[PDB]
């Protein structure tokens, strides 16, 4: 039989997004010091 | 040793640190003090830093 309906179920979307940075730290040579 | 003011590489006498003592400040550099000696803070233990 033709199915004329199927269970294609709810319209869903994702959406997958990238967050890319580059940073440039500097950073003392701290004493060991109590 | 003790050593010159001008020359600071140049022995110009002996300390008077014994062998024992000296071993005892080299493991109190090593180790550290305990939590409750005033002193704690001079000596930072090399075996943790």
């Amino acid at each position: 039989a033709t199915a004329i309906l199927r269970p294609i179920g709810l319209h869903v979307e994702k959406f997958q997004q990238t967050y890319r940075k580059k940073w440039r730290f500097l950073t003392s040579a701290n004493a060991n010091v109590i | 040793y003790t050593y010159s003011d001008t020359e600071p590489m140049q022995p110009t006498g002996f300390a008077t640190l014994t062998s024992y003592e000296y071993r005892d400040g080299l493991k109190i550099a090593m180790y550290g003090y305990d939590n409750d000696s005033p002193d704690f803070a001079k000596k930072p233990p090399a075996d943790a830093t």
